């Protein structure tokens, strides 16, 4: 069994939409939707196939459409906020002084709107992150992951501190090597 | 910011049993997180799944030709879009780097704990077993699970509670479709 | 190796 989904959202009042495709759970790409481009999850998927990223632009204006007629229909129902659980690891044994890289797993929330950032001793870090969309879960929740290589060390130690609608206070997620 | 928020959300799902072979196509729209209306490629016609969704399937439904073109998707769009992907993903295959350490499961004073940490595999299904001098060690086994890398990689640490004594062999083993034959690493005191 | 979209249907006002 393998499963394809065609995953899409419009959400209001922030207006942001998303254009996504899912197989068996991990991206195949994702529609920038402001640079009308496809972006692909692994650069070796833009060699064997395209998509025309324009016409992800159609089903976000009818998502549009149909979300401002179920808000009507639901007499004006709002979402209710489901704060994310928060994961930091690894992707491989850390080794000191052996590159690695830290994942921050951000996972089980709604609304797809987030806060995250990486903070070294307490500090935030930018250099060399990277995130995925927001992905899609069977129960209709969302989860993302952000990224930081980084060069393990004793002194230094580090947190992925998450902002959501649903948190009464950010959530940080500590990592320092054992 | 407490601005009331308001969802949609589509998922247009392809599911495939033996390849191509069975194909079934689901269109399903949420508003928040609640499908209110979808169409099976099983029935041939949208259904309401709550009363939320009741006027979309009867103003759809009496659009034959919107019906025929969501009749038509397990064939234009499912199996269109497997040839496209599947060498990639259904015949994607990244065999596991496989890493055996000690750890302690408190701070104690010696190394309790066997940790097979098995990394950048895919596809996810995976079999991990620890041995003993050849026999299979079943209790006190622990595990993170199966942990998606969002990558498309996954990992998993399989761990063993055991005081490891000089004279013992304990071996770390892994079976993966990627894998022609048992990949296993030892580990000794 | 052209990726398909399926459109997503468009409910009345
Ligand atoms: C909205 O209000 C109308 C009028 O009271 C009612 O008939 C309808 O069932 C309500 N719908 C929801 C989803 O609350």
């Amino acid at each position: 069994e393998h499963v394809i989904i065609q995953a899409e959202f419009y959400l209001n009042p922030d207006q942001s939409g998303e254009f996504m495709f899912d197989f068996d759970g991990d991206e195949i790409f994702h529609v920038d939707m402001a640079k009308k481009e496809t972006v692909w999850r692994l650069e070796e998927f833009g060699r064997f196939a395209s998509f025309e990223a324009q016409g992800a632009l159609a089903n976000i204006a009818v998502d549009k459409a149909n979300l401002e007629i179920m808000t009507k229909r639901s007499n004006y129902t709002p979402i209710t906020n489901v704060p994310p659980e928060v994961t930091v690891l690894t992707n491989s044994p850390v080794e000191l002084r052996e590159p690695n890289v830290l994942i921050c797993f951000i996972d089980k929330f709604t609304p797809p709107v987030v806060n995250v950032t990486w903070l070294r001793n307490g500090k935030p870090v930018t250099t060399g992150v990277s995130e995925t969309v927001f992905l899609p879960r069977e129960d209709h929740l969302f989860r993302k992951f952000h990224y930081l290589p980084f060069l393990p060390s004793t002194e230094d130690v580090y947190d992925c501190r998450v902002e959501h609608w649903g948190l009464d206070e950010p959530l940080l997620k500590h990592w320092e090597f054992d | 910011d407490t601005r009331p928020r308001f969802l949609e959300q589509v998922k247009h799902e392809c599911h495939f049993f033996n390849g191509t072979e069975r194909v079934r196509f689901l269109d399903r729209y949420f508003y928040h997180q609640e499908e209110y209306v979808r169409f099976d490629s099983d029935v041939g016609e949208y259904r309401a799944v709550t009363e939320l969704g009741r006027p979309d399937a009867e103003y759809w439904n009496s659009q034959k030709d919107l019906l025929e073109q969501r009749r038509a998707a397990v064939d234009t769009y499912c199996r269109h879009n497997y040839g496209v992907v599947e060498s990639f993903t259904v015949q994607r295959r990244v065999y596991p780097e496989v890493t055996v350490y000690p750890a302690k499961t408190q701070p104690l004073q010696h190394h309790n704990l066997l940790v097979c940490s098995v990394n950048g595999f895919y596809p996810g299904s995976i079999e991990v077993r620890w041995f003993r001098n050849g026999q299979e060690e079943k209790t006190g086994v622990v595990s993170t699970g199966l942990i998606q890398n969002g990558d498309w990689t996954f990992q998993t640490l399989v761990m063993l509670e055991t005081v490891p004594r000089s004279g013992e062999v304990y071996t770390c083993q892994v079976e993966h479709p990627s894998l022609t034959s048992p990949l296993t690493v030892e580990w000794r005191a | 190796d052209i990726f398909e979209r399926i459109a997503s249907e468009a409910s009345r006002l």
